[PDB]
DNA sequence: GCCTTGACCCTCCCCTAAGGGGAGGGTTTAGATTGTGTGCAGTCTGACGCGGCG
DNA sequence: CGCCGCGTCAGACTCGTAGGAATCTAAACCCTCCCCTTAGGGGAGGGTCAAGGC
């Protein structure tokens, strides 16, 4: 396309959308709102396996009268306890049921945007619906291994009848030998189908009404999603016009844009058109919040917490005006007196605001000598020290041979020489069954002999450290 | 231990099995307590502990528990060194493309899928779709779409087809394809379309698919899903003094990847619109590309100081990468440097070393020696004794350095005599003292230079420093076999002043008993050094079987030569000292002393010469004054007599008699002549102008002027510089190259003007600027030569060939420039040559031609010998000792195990800084010989020949060719063959602006083959009235007329074409445009009459172009095969030409532009190789048409043409080594059951040792052709990827070696230098050999 | 200037350079050429491993020299291992085969 | 000499009553505002290989 | 097939010195965890000081 720049590639794919007018955003928000309540409608007459609000009003048990908070919850359930008495009559799809449960929907429409409370009721069937799905997958991974059979008669009448296994009698009807080529495995089909039939027991309702109105419940959750998408896609110029005042502060342009878009996606989710204000006035807050939060979390090699960021910024703002006013830079005393903090903290803050230098920094007249060439390894031992360590080990091994073997084993155990660990008196006397005190006696013996001048001046040579 | 190195692509499971855990966030370290944050880039749970045997919290310590893993902080208790070995990884949220396998041309993805790079770079930016599956539809695999066409296909076809976008699409394409089926269907469907343009790409794609199938790789691993992370200690974060930190750039580049991958993992959970997820995937791709190779696919990401960040690929490649900076040369311990100065009292094996330098460099030796004598109890007391500088320390130091050699080195090291081993002598002071005779191999002097000192530590290094590198084994040069220790500046002046003579010297006439009496008389004050006397002298010789026989005589000589004779050793003749000696005579002395006596007498004799030269130069008293520069008294008149001429040649321009150009070009030479007159007057007034009188009266002798004495002896100076001191300076050039008109008529003894000085500064700066900007070209050429030649080593003793090359002298360009003796000395004879009779055998036919054999060849006269060469050696992977010949620095047959490639490269490269960057007469009398000839008698009683390529040679008294020319075609030879003519006689006459082309036989000329309206005019010379039908230019062209190119032909009394004796030939030739023909119609001519006529950078660049095998921009055209020539189908893009064998097929005909004047007419019969035009020849054609020896001979002669023009001497096998290395590849023509392809390029040794085994058990082998590659294209085409990767272009080498799946066997010298092993050459050759034997054992 | 031992750099662990740093002398690329034109293989193997860059050998050599035993035991240099790591970090699988 | 008592002694860590002070982390904020911007860098010459268009 | 455009790769070695590293705005509210405060208590674990039994 004759270009490889991704900022132009973005600003080009972003310009194929039109800006909205004051009525466009209102009637987009209206359908965003009514799809999410069409869903809440569809959740209404699902069986008691849902987490329905019977005692959610009691689970929790603008400051509204307690008598108002206790009473208006009695309207809905006062009609609901008598309404779904008709769950039995004429199957599961009775028309009085649709009429009065969409009258419960007439009641339901009153409400508007809410936290994940509503979410946790539709999840009430998530954990239950896909379950059903996956179980009828199991039957299939138990049929295809043994026999091959055309799927569009079987699964079609599977969708249709759901009364009993009598639809398998529709498999032999065409009189081809693939009818009962299956042998000794159909009880596994009956296994999984029977377990989902006891799932049907706990639900009490057949699958082709639950999935039937889930087909229309999925219409609301998609029709809200699509309107949210085209409410987001029409406002990207706002993000791009805000995020151009945060440049040269540690992030690149497209990073700031992709941080602003995640805030716009929340301003779209929290909007309320009834309050009468435009969309820009509410969205700018979330856009700026996202960009500001990402500048303080990224964009430093060594990360500083947010409270220290605000302290640094405040001290910069004070020193600017004191420099404009005095004509000089103020000493930390003149900053402590006005910032009203203890001077040691003002001295502590002033060290934390420096970014590490690159190891490729050219140092000299040329550019073949770098800063990283003159950096020395500090954790190495000098060879004079290695030789000294080995010579001292040999000298000690020679002096430890003069005195008794049993009387040197105790020194080896007591100072840990040639062993994996140091030991204590009682655990050494464990193997000697000698008293707590005799060990100390023989140690004061050995250490008294070992400094007699017939022996000491070979080891004394080392202690000039 | 290990034996090889492999390279391949890395799967995701391989990258996950190198790692110790996943990096999840950009945290480096805590800002208050600088400890590594968990799961960040410096994490101590993944990468290891930051202190020895400590966890991070502090719970565990003290090396009791060594394998425990702390439960609080997860760090295991171990040593911190492991933070240099452990790696981590990053799991990417969407696959990305590796930039190397996409954008290093040719792209491997576009070559594997057969897609253009534009389509791939459009699918990778979410800018177009691509069809993966066709289903059952009109769309097919790899079809490209746009969004609208994708929507149309969706609403029209639905689910059946499959189209994707981004690197997931490309991974699906690479993953779905089948390689074996595809390559086999490229096999049988190439033979129809095996046209060349398709042939090249089809065979390239075939070998790529076959490489992927055999190597084991999978094509989809070129798309990344897991990323590795380098260990933390190789990209450190380090505190400086002051609390400031410093960091690497890979940290900056890893953080961007991590926190653009995390954001995509967030957006894929918020379920955002796709316009935003696409922007994230693009940003992630760009970030990974900048981490791998920064500036390759766009703009380079820069840091907060506006410099581009360095990447993982910039740390490997280039002049400052790992390879050239840390692996091929290092910094070392036990070494120092200092200023050098001269010590004149030293022996040749000795250097002076300061006491303090030696005390520092030798510290552990002194510690051990101190505590062995019991002088110190422990090493830490020895340290303080040494630090206090007690008196016994200086006595331990003197016996430590006793018999411990020391290596000295001065940069730049142009050849191997730049590092030499000496024995040290402790001195006071701080400068190093160097012997005055080794300053010529070093190129050193004492205007401020500095030298480096190195100490060998082990027993083997000491043995090698004594036996191989000591300065008393290095007296000969390894480029030519000449001595290198010749005396330079004051040895020469002192020896020259002591062996001169003078007239009427004090003490003239006496008769003395020997040299001792002459010395005793000179010291006493009774005689002079220059006095003519008679002395009795005893001298020795050896003709016995190793014994010396003496003889005495009385000789006439001077005192000084009798004094000098006490230095010369026993066995040399007196005639070497009886001259007045100079630099050349002294070099001759040293060389004959080396030839007769040997090495050790030579190294004693050189020292004695140095001492006595210094002593007598001191006693002479030579000085320089202002009166020693004598200006001739008749310069002032030569100057006026040139100025008068330039005035009277200006006034022939002011009156319109001469042009401006000729006026300038005449003033130039009338000033040059006066300059030459002044210079010769000056030099004759100075050279013998001494009138010293004798017993009765005056006479003349050579001068004792100081300047003349130091110029004539060869100590310092020349005539060209005394010319500027005492003559005039001359003519100056502009910076353009133009010469100014008025010259500089002054000299340095008299002083220049402001203007003469100003115009003299131009050339000074031009020279100073050329030097500095030429040194770089010379160094770069040396590096390429070393890289092509580095792995060639003498491997065997005798290969057993009978091939060779024919050595003759070079006699062109004038007199004999190179005798035959200088070109066979040291070589081995290829066949049993015989002195010019018959069966004069001198040979077991393997004969090292040492000096006695060359004398035997020169007492007879033989001028061609067949010798042995390396370009014809039959040994594979090396040369044999007999094809190489003599070791030019040792004087005997080469030893097996020698590194001849590095020596060849260094010898050719070292002198590169001195490179600049109408009728035949006969001199002496001898026979005249002709070759390549075909003759005819003339009408005027002379000889003519109808050969174009003949040769005319002059034969000496005995039959050795002394001069050789070639005559132009059509020329009339003044005299015939077999004549003994004297000098001063012309033998052939040709026109300076014309050459005629003659008839074949006496016949009757007809105007035919041309009409009016043709390329012919009727242009008759109106003043003289002579005109034939004249051939025209293309400006007077009539295109419809050139149907037949005009020529006037010869007929019989039959009216038809004449017989030619021997063959049924057409007697006449058709000539190209603009021919001058004025021969009458109806006026007939004889055989050989004038029918028609023919009207009409050196230095380092040329050497580099010869070794790089460039193609000239006007290459001559040669005959592909032998056959009768004719013009072809005449398709008029430009002219067509064909040749036709008398028996064979002739599909070969090709294009020639009409600007290219042809020299071969339609009746010619040509043989394979001869020219169809003129122009510089191309070496690939010389290798294709003629053999290997022809291109070898051409290259070595054209290279030596440049070196000899400057006075540089290089032997000729040093160029043959390079030519052998440029010929290592072969190309297959017909496989024939040989497991090779039909136009693949293979190594020549592989083909050779395959055919030697196929043909062994009765089978048909392969047929091939040889190739010629330049030095830098043959360095890169070798079969080890480590040498090639460390030479140049590391990216291409590594990507190709990676997808191919190569391995490396570590057989050269550089491979073993990289990994720190013993090289296979020299004292390491035996070791490797033994190892190779175990390769046969297992 | 002269140096027996001293300080080593951080990444590659070779001697530092300069007189102000008490540094070693560069044995450059064209001095290795001279040394392998002589055929001096042991001098070169000790210039590369135990004088410059081998970490265990350069401390074992010191304690052999103090004890009057002029012998070395060379290993593999450190910059080769650095090279292998930086090539593996590009996605390429390079290894030493035995 | 080769062991057993009964006294004494030391350092290190955790604890008391009623909060105080700070470090480091979470969340929202409703008049409207809708396409970058540096007062860029662009700056060498020669050889070679391949694609795109006549 | 041929010419031209355009993109990639290369350009000597060893030493010296030279301080510091360069713009750039959010504010009110909540929570949990960790150490601090007087003047000594309490225990755990590990050492030391005389005295005899044999
Ligand atoms: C410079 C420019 C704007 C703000 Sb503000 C703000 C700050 C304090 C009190 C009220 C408003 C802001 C909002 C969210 C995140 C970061 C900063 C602000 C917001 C919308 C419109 C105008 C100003 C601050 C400094
Ligand atoms: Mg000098
Ligand atoms: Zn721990
Ligand atoms: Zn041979």
């Amino acid at each position: 396309g004759r270009t490889t720049d991704p900022v132009r590639m973005y600003m080009r794919e972003m310009g194929t959308v039109e800006l909205l007018t004051r009525e466009g955003e209102i009637d987009i928000a209206k359908r965003i709102e009514d799809g999410i309540n069409q869903v809440q409608c569809s959740v209404a007459e699902y069986p008691e396996a849902i987490t329905y609000l019977l005692e959610q009003y009691d689970r929790v048990e603008n400051s509204i009268d307690p008598e108002l908070a206790r009473e208006k919850f009695a309207e809905l359930r006062a009609q609901y306890v008598v309404t779904r008495d008709t769950i039995k009559a004429k199957g599961r799809s009775h028309a009085t049921a649709q009429e009065e449960i969409l009258k419960l929907s007439e009641v339901f429409k009153q409400f508007r945007l809410v936290p994940k409370q509503f979410d946790y009721l539709v999840n009430s069937m998530r954990v239950m619906m896909d379950r059903v799905r996956t179980q009828e997958r199991l039957i299939m991974k138990l049929c295809v291994e043994q026999c091959k059979m055309p799927k569009k008669n079987f699964i079609t009448l599977f969708t249709g009848n759901e009364t009993s296994d009598t639809w398998f009698n529709a498999a032999i009807a065409m009189n081809k030998p693939w009818s009962e080529k299956l042998h000794d495995v159909s009880e596994e089909v009956h296994r999984a189908l029977q377990k989902l039939q006891q799932i049907e027991e706990e639900t009490g309702l057949t699958i082709e009404q639950v999935k039937d109105i889930n087909r229309r419940m999925s219409i609301g959750e998609a029709k809200a999603r699509r309107a949210k998408k085209e409410m987001v896609e029409a406002n990207l110029r706002l993000v791009i016009s805000i995020a151009k005042k945060y440049t040269n502060r540690g992030l690149q342009f497209l990073d700031l844009i992709q941080e602003g878009n995640i805030g716009l996606m929340k301003a779209v989710d929290k909007f309320e058109y009834r309050r009468g204000y435009k969309f820009s006035t509410y969205a700018t807050w979330w856009i700026r919040q996202a960009i500001t939060r990402s500048i303080a979390d990224q964009a430093r090699t060594i990360r500083i917490p947010v409270h220290m960021i605000e302290t640094i910024n405040k001290l910069n703002r004070i020193s600017r005006q004191m420099l404009q006013e005095m004509g000089r830079e103020p000493t930390p005393e003149e900053l402590a007196e006005r910032m009203l903090m203890p001077e040691d903290k003002i001295r502590k803050v002033l060290k934390i605001a420096k970014e590490p230098i690159s190891m490729e920094t050219p140092i000299g007249d040329d550019e073949d000598s770098h800063l990283g060439d003159f950096i020395e390894d500090t954790t190495l031992e000098l060879p004079l020290d290695s030789a000294t360590t080995e010579s001292l080990r040999a000298a000690t091994h020679d002096v430890l041979a003069g005195l008794t073997a049993r009387e040197a084993k105790v020194l080896r155990m007591r100072f840990g020489i040639d062993m994996n660990t140091d030991y204590t008196l009682e655990e050494v006397g464990k193997q000697f069954d000698v008293t707590r005190e005799r060990i100390r006696q023989i140690e004061a013996k050995a250490l008294r002999k070992l400094r007699h001048p017939s022996r000491s001046e070979v080891l004394r040579s080392f202690l000039d450290d | 231990e290990f034996d090889a190195i492999k390279i391949a692509l890395a799967s995701p499971d391989m990258i996950r099995s190198w790692s110790f855990g996943e990096v999840k966030k950009p945290e480096t370290i805590n800002y208050r307590t600088f400890k590594p944050e968990r799961d960040g880039l410096f994490c101590a749970r993944i990468f290891g502990p930051v202190k020895d045997y400590e966890c991070l919290c502090g719970k565990y310590k003290r090396l009791k528990h060594r394998g425990v893993i702390c439960e609080k902080c997860g760090v295991e208790v171990t040593q911190t060194k492991v933070r240099r070995e452990r790696m981590g990884h990053i799991e990417l949220a969407s696959p990305t493309a590796h930039i190397w396998f996409l954008k290093s041309l040719p792209s491997r993805i576009g070559l594997l899928l057969d897609m253009p790079l534009r389509d791939i770079e459009r699918v990778l930016y979410f800018e177009s779709y691509v069809v993966i599956e066709g289903g059952m539809t009109n769309l097919e695999r790899q079809q490209i779409l746009t969004e609208e066409q994708y929507l149309d296909a969706l609403e029209e076809f639905g689910d059946e087809f499959d189209a994707k976008m981004g690197a997931e699409a490309i991974q699906a394409l690479l993953k779905s394809m089948d390689l074996e089926q595809e390559c086999e269907q490229l096999r049988e469907e190439l033979n129809e379309t095996n046209s060349e343009t398709k042939r090249k790409k089809l065979t390239k794609r075939i070998k790529l698919l076959e490489a992927f199938v055999q190597s084991g790789n999978k094509p989809e691993w070129m798309i990344l899903t897991v990323l590795p992370v380098l260990p933390p200690d190789l990209r450190p974060l380090v505190p400086l003094d002051g609390g400031r930190f410093a960091t690497s750039d890979l940290n900056d580049l890893y953080r961007r990847v991590i926190n653009r991958n995390n954001r995509l993992k967030r957006l894929l959970d918020l379920a955002a619109p796709d316009i935003i997820v696409r922007n994230e995937k693009r940003m992630l791709q760009e970030a990974v590309d900048a981490l791998l190779d920064n500036g390759r696919r766009g703009r380079a990401i820069t840091g907060s100081n506006k410099r581009p960040l360095k990447s993982l690929a910039d740390m490997i490649k280039g002049k400052q990468g790992r390879f050239r900076q840390n692996l091929l040369g290092k910094r070392v311990d036990y070494s120092g440097r200092s200023v050098i100065t001269v010590g004149p009292y030293l022996r040749l094996h000795q250097c002076g070393l300061p006491k303090k330098m030696a005390l520092e460099l030798f510290k552990p030796f002194i510690y051990g020696k101190l505590e062995l004598r019991g002088l110190a109890t422990t090493i830490k007391a020895a340290k303080k004794m040494v630090e206090r500088e007690e008196a016994v320390v200086w006595d331990i130091l003197d016996e430590v350095i006793r018999e411990h050699p020391v290596l000295l080195n001065r940069a730049p090291t142009l050849h191997r005599l730049g590092i030499q081993a000496f024995e040290p002598v402790l001195i006071e002071g701080k400068a190093i003292q160097l012997h005055p005779l080794v300053c010529a191999a070093y190129n050193a002097d004492f205007d401020g230079d500095q030298m480096a000192v190195h100490v060998p530590l082990t027993l083997e290094a000491q043995l090698e420093a004594r036996a191989l590198m000591m300065s008393t084994n290095n007296i000969l040069s390894p480029a030519n076999g000449e001595p290198i220790i010749v005396p330079s500046q004051d040895v020469v002046l002192g020896l020259y002043y002591m062996t001169r003579d003078c007239v009427n010297a004090k003490g003239e006439g006496m008769v003395l008993t020997g040299p001792k009496e002459a010395e005793r008389l000179y010291r006493s004050g009774l005689a002079s050094l220059h006095a003519r006397v008679k002395v009795r002298i005893t001298e020795y010789e050896k003709d016995a079987n190793g014994e010396l026989v003496a003889k005495t005589s009385l000789k006439d000589t001077t005192v000084g030569r009798a004094i000098l004779w006490m230095i010369v050793p026993k066995g040399l003749p007196y005639s070497i000292v009886n001259q007045a000696l100079g630099k050349k005579a002294i070099s001759k002395m040293l060389n004959t002393c080396y030839r007769i006596l040997g090495l050790k007498p030579t190294v004693i004799f050189a020292d004695q010469i140095m001492y006595t030269g210094f002593a007598y130069a001191a006693r002479s008293g030579a000085s320089v004054g202002i009166d020693d520069m004598v200006i001739p008294e008749k310069k002032h008149e030569i100057i006026s007599e040139a100025e008068a001429e330039v005035a009277e040649i200006q006034e022939q321009f002011q009156s319109g008699l001469v042009t401006a150009g000729e006026r300038y070009n005449k003033v130039i030479d009338i000033w040059a002549a006066a300059n030459d007159r002044v210079s010769k007057a000056m030099m004759d007034n100075l050279q013998t102008e001494t009138v010293i009188n004798r017993d009765g009266q005056e006479e003349k002798q050579v001068s004792f002027n100081s300047i003349y004495m130091m110029a004539d002896s060869g100590a310092r100076g020349s005539a060209a510089q005394i010319r500027q001191l005492a003559g005039m300076r001359g003519l100056m050039a502009k910076p353009d190259g133009s010469i100014i008109e008025t010259p500089i008529t002054a000299n340095f003894r008299e002083g220049l003007n402001v203007l003469q000085y100003f115009i003299s500064t131009h050339g000074a700066r031009k020279g100073l600027a050329d030097t500095a900007l030429k040194t770089a070209n010379s160094g770069y050429l040396t590096r390429r030569l070393v890289d092509v030649a580095q792995d060639l080593v003498v491997t065997e003793d005798d290969c057993g060939t009978h091939e060779g090359i024919m050595m003759t002298p070079v006699i062109e360009g004038g007199d004999v420039k190179e005798p035959l003796r200088d070109r066979v000395l040291g070589r081995v004879t290829a066949e049993d040559v015989l002195k010019p009779g018959t069966a004069d055998i001198l040979v077991p036919r393997n004969t090292l031609l040492h000096e006695q054999w060359c004398d035997l060849l020169e007492e007879n006269s033989v001028d061609a010998v067949k010798v042995r060469s390396v370009v014809s050696c039959d040994t594979d992977f090396g040369v044999c000792a007999h094809c190489y010949g003599r070791d030019l620095a040792r004087g005997h047959i080469i030893n097996k195990g020698e590194a001849i490639g590095v020596i060849a490269a260094q010898s050719i490269g070292e002198p590169g800084t001195q490179l600049t960057m109408s009728s035949i007469q006969v001199k002496n009398k001898g026979s005249i010989k002709l070759s390549n000839v075909k003759s005819v008698v003339n009408s005027s009683g002379k000889l003519v020949i109808t050969s174009r390529n003949t040769e005319l040679k002059l034969i000496d008294e005995f039959g050795r060719t002394k001069e050789s020319y070639k005559v132009p075609y059509g020329a009339v030879l003044a005299k015939g063959d077999g004549e003994q003519v004297a000098g001063g006689e012309t033998v052939a006459n040709w026109d300076p602006h014309t050459m005629p082309v003659i008839t074949e036989v006496s016949g009757f000329v007809r105007f035919t083959d041309m009409i009016d309206g043709q390329t012919i005019t009727r242009q008759t010379d109106e003043l003289t009235g002579l005109s034939s039908l004249v051939v025209l230019d293309s400006a007077e062209r009539t295109a419809g007329g050139k149907d037949l190119r005009p020529a006037l032909k010869i007929v019989d009394a039959q009216g038809n074409d004449v017989l030619i004796p021997g063959t049924d030939m057409p007697a006449q030739y058709f000539l190209p445009g603009k021919a001058i023909v004025q021969l009458e119609d109806g006026v007939q001519i004889s055989s050989g009459d004038t029918l028609a006529r023919i009207p009409q950078t050196g230095g380092l660049p040329r050497v580099a172009d010869l070794f790089e095998a460039r193609r000239p921009k006007e290459p001559a055209i040669l005959a592909e095969i032998s056959g009768i020539v004719s013009f072809g189908k005449e398709t008029k893009g430009k002219r067509r030409l064909v040749i036709t064998p008398v028996d064979g097929s002739d599909p070969y005909e090709e294009m020639i532009p009409k600007w290219r004047q042809l020299n071969v007419f339609e009746g010619e019969r040509v043989e394979r190789g001869d020219v169809i035009s003129d122009g510089p020849e191309a070496p690939h054609d010389i290798l294709r048409l003629r053999g290997v020896h022809a291109v070898t001979r051409y290259i070595v002669n054209e290279v030596q043409d440049v070196y000899r023009l400057q006075g540089v001497k290089i032997n000729d096998k040093h160029i043959e080594v390079i030519v052998r290395q440029m010929l290592r590849k072969a190309t297959i023509v017909n496989a024939g059951s040989s497991d090779f392809l039909e136009g693949e390029q293979v190594e020549y040794s592989r083909v050779k040792i395959a055919n030697r085994e196929l043909e062994a058990n009765g089978k048909v082998g392969a047929t091939y052709s040889r190739d010629l590659l330049g030095i830098t294209k043959a360095s890169l085409a070798t079969e080890s990827f480590i040498s090639a990767a460390s030479f140049q272009e590391t990216t291409r080498v590594l990507t190709e070696a990676a997808v191919a799946g190569k391995r490396d066997e570590l057989r050269g010298l550089k491979e073993n230098v990289i990994v720190g092993r013993l090289i296979p050459a020299g004292t390491g050759y035996a070791y490797h050999q033994d190892r190779m034997r175990r390769r046969a054992a297992g | 200037h002269a140096r027996s031992t001293g300080s080593y750099s951080l990444v590659t662990q070779q001697p530092l350079g300069g007189k102000a740093q008490f540094g070693g002398q560069r044995f450059g690329e064209m001095e290795v050429w001279a040394l392998e034109a002589y055929g001096a293989a042991y001098t070169l193997q000790e210039m590369l491993t135990v004088k410059s860059d081998d970490v265990n050998g350069r401390t074992k050599m010191y304690k052999n020299i103090v004890d009057g035993n002029h012998q070395m035991e060379p290993g593999m240099p450190e910059s080769f291992n650095v090279l292998l790591k930086e090539i593996r970090s590009l996605g390429i699988n390079i290894e030493l085969e035995d």
